[PDB]
């Protein structure tokens, strides 16, 4: 009888992976914000980016009704940590110019 | 890189062909093999017979797939002479930059 | 003896490339800024984006302590050049509204 059926021609390769997505100096607001929200930040990225945040990702969270209350954190690839030196144009919090 | 034409010469190997499968240094190219009835006395194809139809014999490189989608951000852009939201200008912005 | 060992089955393809990363109307600050910094801008992209800047990339560099001192350049695919028409909401530099 016929032998065991075996592949004879070439095989198409699978889908690989390419360069990672690039973040930006974003600025988003959350209603009723009293502090930095890791959950809201993660939800923002999951909803829009369709991918996890990447290394050195900077996102700014603030309460719009009182623009002084603003929080900025840097994603170092595993979580949100306080960045060493991040300075926005909206860094004027307590209405003071010296 | 594509299917070669059926050899017409009775020589073993025919011009442009090798008796042993050559090393596939360039992955994009493929090893194509055709067979015929060889006459050991003449070291050529048997009289009245020719090489079979040229068919692929080695593996085939896969095509380019697709990966995770691009991530947007809380962007802020300005348009001169803006009296309302401009879908066309917004689409042009994304097509030009993204 | 056995013939030379040759491939007999299909071959997995290599990793190709897909659509490019998309930039945004970003706004970043650098301490002690007296002018546009190509090196600092490139370092920013290399640290965060994990990829080179793409065509029509717009980045804003400013000194936070004096928000008037701001510089914006467009990456035309090979370097930072002055954009034809880029107008932000923070374009009010010399405290003047006319």
């Amino acid at each position: 009888s016929w032998s065991d059926v075996v592949q004879w021609s070439g095989t198409e390769g699978t889908i690989g992976h390419d360069g990672q997505r690039g973040p930006g100096m974003y600025s988003v607001g959350i209603a009723g914000l009293g502090g930095w929200d890791d959950g809201q930040a993660n939800s923002f990225f999951t909803s829009n980016f369709s991918s996890a945040p990447v290394k050195y990702d900077v996102l700014t969270e603030y309460k719009s009704d009182a623009p002084g209350t603003a929080f900025t954190r840097q994603w170092n690839g595993s979580g949100w940590v306080n960045p060493a030196m991040v300075l926005h144009g909206n860094m004027i919090v307590n209405g003071t110019i010296t | 890189t594509s299917l070669p034409a059926k050899p017409l010469e009775q020589d073993y190997p025919p011009p442009g062909w090798s008796k042993t499968p050559p090393n596939r240094t360039d992955m994009t190219q493929n090893i194509y093999a055709t067979t015929g009835t060889l006459d050991p006395v003449t070291n050529r194809l048997l009289e009245g017979t020719s090489w079979s139809d040229v068919v692929q014999w080695s593996g085939t490189e896969g095509t380019i797939g697709h990966d995770g989608q691009r991530g947007p951000g809380m962007y802020s852009v300005g348009i001169a002479g803006l009296g309302g939201w401009d879908d066309g200008q917004a689409n042009s912005f994304f097509t030009s930059n993204f």
